[PDB]
């Protein structure tokens, strides 16, 4: 019925995805082949939100690939599970970005959006009734970003009454990898501002920040990382998959979510995260989900809500439970901590509860935050953005490509209008 | 002779319903199938000629994960599939979405349904609504099925069961704009309407059915037991009976105050059952207890004026009149000075009857008390400041003004509720 | 202006691998237990009402779909399925007694 | 009862009806010597329209082959099915006409044509009520544009209340392997436009760009481009050899795709072909068949039908289906597609349903639609033709063989005010 349309732009996207269809292909059921091979009835009802129907029962995801590389597409359509993906869904270009911005957003970027948006109608029409689409991309390069905005800015137009969600890989200062990076940052955040529903933001410090005090592992490569990343957002959105006591569709987090159009950046976070060794010491119960999750450790962006006040607060829960320690825990932490919350907004907390438990565990939960604090991450950026553009770096990469030098200076206007915003909720 | 139709919205409704159902077709010796493995079910139950009953109930949701398990479940065959009307898109906690732009879609089919129902009723007793007013679609849709209902049907009575918003908990942000937008809706559009805070639930199991983990199945039953007290007069004789018009007309004083608080009595588990007697003049006491209230609320702070018992079971009127009395005696509990006889007594034999893995025990003299108090004004008055406070910088204003309602349905909204707030505050004066 | 004797080859190539990464389906005959269209045949042409076999499997999975979560499953799954999950009568259901338990019963003038 | 009489004209009729009498032999179960062999009865009922009965139980095909060059017949008779086609029924030249439409039409075709008429004669007396004539011919060459356009005239005088179908291959710009196919093009469409009925439009451009896109094969030998053509020319006659729900023959089609007499030129196209990668991935149904038929990569001409307008469309369906889906999709495609569909006509779809689908196949469709967009293969070869006859080139192998200078002018003028009348409902 209500269907949700798959987006992967870029080398980060598509190995997101391709971890990510790992996972919900595991937890339905679904082997490398694609033969639906499972133990419950509960399973096979839901499936048409994520996947298609095929001659002899089979299921292909609705998953589009976008990059301008191919040479992280044979390593996609080599690994595991990269058989089950049409070949026609894939789509690659033959000169790429180089991580530039600039590539992917005005020369190179008006040739290929002719063959994505072919695929993207031709499997968005078989839907009887669309409820939305879903984009993962990463700000570090232009390959997924200069594409991943232009796809974005011309298909509201085509679908403006559909919500749209987005995961946005924000760029890190211990993990800056390139020298353009805030050029490829900042000027997408603000064409990301005006034209998205739904924004998360993650970083690979605080990734990285898990995996060493958390989880410890001593080598937690990409795949563990895209582990942890598709363990947040295969819970997001399984109330659509599966029935529970209080269901919450992404629409119905949304509206809840954002008091303003402009203040849709949220702090995503998952509780049940325990290493090896304390597995066993420790004990799975309600108030040990909020917890580890309301512990500032435990986010996936790099900054503090200690710092900023949180401006309002969303839990969805997994597993069988009763759900009056649910309440109590909530009202709890919200009354012993009464300088982290708004005064404006008296009950911040969204709550929602899916009986069916993630596979190979009896709860789990997962929190979505929006807060004051991602005016750090925003003024960080722009600090970095002004100290090299005022001596005008790399111009003549920007500037003989096609476009003007106050496209910059409209989009720091915008960006400061950004701050000053988010300021006066605090 | 007697019919009542039942109508159930949103997930809550449909939740509740299905306990309901589970205790009716207990009550009545309903096998899940929907045959009997003597003539009390034609309120509710439709009458086939190979001998089928089929409810008399209309399932509504906008979201078809509630409705699944419906047709899945042990009831899946016993319910009529037309009456569970399930929509696409749902409104998700918006009262705007629900109500000029979803809800358009499917006011032709329920409406449709519910006149098919009336069809084969030859005398309506009344219309049970039960609604939420949290979630969009006990909010939005009931809103206008109302105003459609309103003048469909002239005079036949639509008693309501709200779920009234926590004050200090809640599920959702939105939940006070949701609340408020329907208080002009019910204001012109309900005959009479109970509310029930949640926590007070809880409270009520976690101290005295010594369930410290409850879930919403426990309030669930709780409810239908509620429920089945106002309809037991209609199917079971007593000494003296009470019908639907009855109570109605003895505890409305006036067309804009039409919200009573219910309260159950006795609740109480199988092991202290066994220690305690539960005598009619011990179960009239727990009704008046500020702890025992299902509504979180306090009377000390208000006054009665109007009063309904229900009591069923192994019940004596000589008891009854004489635990009257001695609470009348009582000066803890005030009456207003231009209501001296506030109360109004029915009476049924069937004692009630307990589900297999329910939370209550067997008893054999229950009372419910309908009580209208003044004391609603208190906690209207804790909202109408939580309103406001949101309100005072427009959050959230965004969403419901661009469904296609205009802007000013909230300062109209605010500027009808501030009259009935002070409607409350004169009523409470002494001559 | 691309060379189209370059993209001739980077497709064939791009399908010889397709060929050597493609695996077959393991002939596992998956189907939905839920509903599956049927077209009604012709009454008269004599193609259309041949003599042909069913499968049983499908029968009994249908048996078996069409069914109560209680003779489904020997523990309950999810939350909504507690309501009517045990049915049985603690105490035998003596509704013949009108002594202890009253019922309405119509009467020959009304009817 | 109603039967079909074949004719084979050209180099390249004889390769493409080679294999389309393999396809029909190959559906109606007929071996390479002969004899019937096959598992149903419903085969033998309607066999009388393409096939003549012999002596002990033999089947031979109705069809005549003419040609000017005695060297292609001889692969004819060493294909795989050559030993089927009647002995006499082969008529031959001592001289090619070598490329040449004059040669064909007026020198050396006027002397084989009085052998063509006196077989065709003997086979379409031996039958009870002739249906109508099929030719299959080309445009690029001589032999099969000169003496077919000749032959045309001659049976339309002897036949006039008769139905002819022609599949006419059209040059193309860009596998022009004629210097004089202008020539040959132009003279040819002067002497079809006012004598025929049906006309088919086939490209060798959109016969490969399908093998190579749409199949993903890697060697296109003309064996899989006439198979491809042969798909189509099978299935437009299901009706007349099947039994069905909705039968529409050939005049049952001609009534409705030509509202006018000199509007009689198609868009051929097939349904259910694709790779064999995508074969296992692809559900068949008719959404599926309907929308894979409209997309512009799927017609058999080289013509795009976004820059025009659809006038007539038709579509005859093979298999058991349900017909309540088959009006739905065209009628959803009308809707969506308002301005490509014309306007004083609404309802412009013709339906046919047959239940016997091809071999290897449980479901298939054909699409013949008259739009607006064929005239710019017209006006393509029409300003070829005009800047190759301005400066008087090419003419001594045409003018000394009894064609003076007007005919060319005439044929202009005739083909100017076709495209001219044919620009009127754009
Ligand atoms: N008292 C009581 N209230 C309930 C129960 N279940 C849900 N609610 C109320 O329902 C509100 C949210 O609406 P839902 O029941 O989840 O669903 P809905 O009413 O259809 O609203 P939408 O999900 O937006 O369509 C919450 O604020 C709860 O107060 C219950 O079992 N008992
Ligand atoms: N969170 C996350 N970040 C990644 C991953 N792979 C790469 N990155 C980061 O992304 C940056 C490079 O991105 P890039 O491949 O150029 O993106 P593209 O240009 O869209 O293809 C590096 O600085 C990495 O830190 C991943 O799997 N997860
Ligand atoms: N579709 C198709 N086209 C063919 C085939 N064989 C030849 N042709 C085309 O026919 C053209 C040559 O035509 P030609 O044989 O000289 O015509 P003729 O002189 O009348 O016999 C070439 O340009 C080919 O593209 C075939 O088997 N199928
Ligand atoms: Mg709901």
């Amino acid at each position: 019925m209500r269907e949700i349309v798959h987006l992967q732009a870029g080398q980060c996207g598509n190995q997101i995805g391709a971890k990510f269809w790992e996972v919900i292909s595991d937890e339905h059921g679904i082997d490398p082949t694609g033969t639906y091979h499972g133990d419950s009835d509960l399973q096979l009802e839901r499936i048409n939100v994520y996947y298609n129907e095929a001659t002899g029962g089979k299921y292909v995801p609705r998953a589009v690939l976008v990059d301008l590389e191919p040479g992280t597409m044979d390593s996609v359509r080599s690994g595991p599970f990269g058989q089950i993906f049409r070949p026609d869904n894939f789509v690659f270009g033959q000169s790429g970005a180089g991580n530039n911005w600039a590539k992917g957003h005005y020369t190179e970027g008006a040739e290929l959006v002719d063959s994505v948006l072919d695929v993207v109608r031709k499997e968005a029409e078989s839907c009887d009734c669309l409820q939305g689409f879903q984009l993962t991309h990463s700000l570090g390069g232009g390959t997924g970003s200069g594409m991943g905005t232009l796809l974005i800015s011309k298909i509201r137009e085509e679908y403006p009454d559909r919500i749209m969600n987005t995961f946005s890989v924000v760029p890190s200062p211990k993990v800056s990898d390139t020298v353009v990076e805030p050029y490829n940052a900042t000027l997408s955040v603000h064409q990301l501002v005006e034209n998205t529903d739904e924004t998360y933001c993650i970083d690979n410090e605080a990734l990285y920040d898990i995996c060493f005090r958390t989880l410890k592992l001593t080598t937690p490569t990409y795949g563990d990382l895209n582990h942890l990343v598709s363990a947040t957002m295969s819970g997001v959105t399984t109330c659509l998959r599966f029935p529970g006591q209080l269901n919450a569709d992404l629409r119905k987090l949304a509206v809840n979510m954002v008091p303003f159009p402009r203040l849709h950046f949220f702090m995503p976070g998952f509780a049940p995260l325990t290493s090896r060794g304390s597995q066993q010491y420790r004990a799975l119960t309600v108030p040990e989900l909020t917890q580890q999750m309301f512990d500032a450790k435990n986010m996936m962006a790099a900054c503090d809500p200690r710092h900023g006040r949180y401006l309002t607060v969303a839990a969805v829960f997994r597993g069988r439970m009763s759900m009056k320690e649910v309440d109590e825990q909530m009202l709890n932490v919200q009354n012993k901590n009464s300088s982290y919350f708004v005064e404006w907004i008296p009950n911040n907390v969204k709550t929602a509860v899916c009986d069916i438990p993630p596979r190979g565990l009896k709860m789990s939960a997962t929190f979505i935050g929006n807060s004051t604090a991602i005016q750090e991450l925003f003024k960080r950026i722009s600090e970095q953005f002004t100290a090299m553009f005022r001596r005008k770096a790399f111009l003549h990469w920007y500037t003989g490509e096609g476009m003007d030098e106050m496209e910059f200076t409209e989009a720091e206007s915008n960006m400061n209008d950004l701050v000053s915003e988010y300021q006066q909720y605090q | 002779m007697r019919e009542c139709i039942s109508i159930h919205v949103g997930q809550a409704g449909v939740q509740i319903g299905n306990a309901c159902w589970e205790l009716y077709c207990l009550e009545h010796g309903i096998q899940p199938d929907g045959q009997m493995p003597d003539d009390s079910f034609n309120t509710f139950f439709s009458e086939t000629g190979a001998g089928k009953h089929v409810p008399r109930a209309v399932f509504v949701d906008l979201e078809p994960t509630v409705i699944d398990e419906v047709r899945t479940g042990t009831y899946r065959q016993l319910f009529h599939p037309e009456q569970l009307i399930t929509g696409k898109e749902d409104a998700a906690n918006n009262y705007a979405r629900g109500h000029y732009t979803i809800g358009k879609e499917i006011i032709d089919l329920v409406l449709d349904r519910i006149r098919k129902l009336a069809d084969q009723c030859t005398g309506l007793q009344g219309f049970l609504v039960f609604h939420s007013f949290g979630g969009g679609t006990g909010s939005g849709f009931t809103s206008l099925l109302m105003e459609r209902l309103s003048v469909d049907y002239g005079k036949k009575s639509k008693l309501e069961f709200s779920i009234y918003p926590a004050p200090q908990v809640s599920t959702a942000v939105v939940e006070p704009y949701n609340s408020i937008l329907t208080t002009h809706t019910t204001l012109e559009h309900s005959d009479c309407a109970f509310m029930v805070d949640n926590e007070a639930i809880y409270d009520i199991c976690r101290r005295n059915l010594d369930i410290e983990r409850p879930t919403y199945t426990n309030l669930n039953r709780l409810i239908g037991q509620i429920v089945s007290s106002i309809t037991a007069s209609l199917r079971f004789d007593g000494a003296l009976n009470v019908d639907l018009t009855e109570f109605q007309t003895n505890l409305v004083p006036y067309p804009r105050i039409h919200f009573p608080l219910a309260t159950y009595a006795p609740v109480i588990s199988a092991e202290k059952a066994y220690h305690e007697q539960l005598s009619v003049a011990e179960i009239t006491n727990a009704c008046f207890e500020p702890a025992n209230q299902m509504v979180k609320c306090d009377p000390r702070h208000g006054k009665y004026m109007a009063c309904c018992l229900l009591y069923r079971g192994d019940v004596v009127p000589k008891d009854v009149n004489a635990a009257i009395a001695t609470i009348k005696t009582k000066r803890t509990i005030q009456f207003v000075d231009w209501c001296p006889t506030g109360f109004k007594v029915g009476i049924n034999y069937q004692p009630p009857t307990v589900v297999p893995g329910g939370d209550l025990a067997k008893v054999q003299r229950a009372v419910c008390m309908l009580s209208n108090t003044t004391a609603i004004a208190e906690a209207w008055a804790r909202l109408d400041h939580k309103f406001d406070l949101m309100y005072a910088k427009r959050a959230f204003v965004h969403w419901y003004v661009g469904e296609g309602m205009e802007e000013g349905e909230f300062s109209e909204a605010r500027e009808d509720m501030a009259a009935l707030e002070k409607d409350y505050e004169e009523v409470g004066v002494d001559s | 202006i691309p060379d189209e004797v370059h993209q001739n080859q980077i497709l064939r190539e791009l399908y010889l691998k397709e060929l050597r990464t493609q695996k077959l389906y393991t002939q596992y005959h998956v189907n939905p237990l839920r509903k599956i269209h049927t077209v009604t045949r012709k009454p008269m042409s004599w193609h259309d009402n041949l003599e042909e076999p069913a499968d049983a499997r499908f029968l009994n999975l249908i048996h078996h779909a069409a069914q109560g979560p209680r003779k489904k499953y020997p523990e309950t799954q999810t939350e909504n399925q507690e309501v009517g999950w045990d049915l049985e009568p603690l105490i035998n259901p003596e509704r013949h007694d009108r002594r202890l338990n009253h019922f309405r019963v119509c009467s020959d003038i009304t009817l």
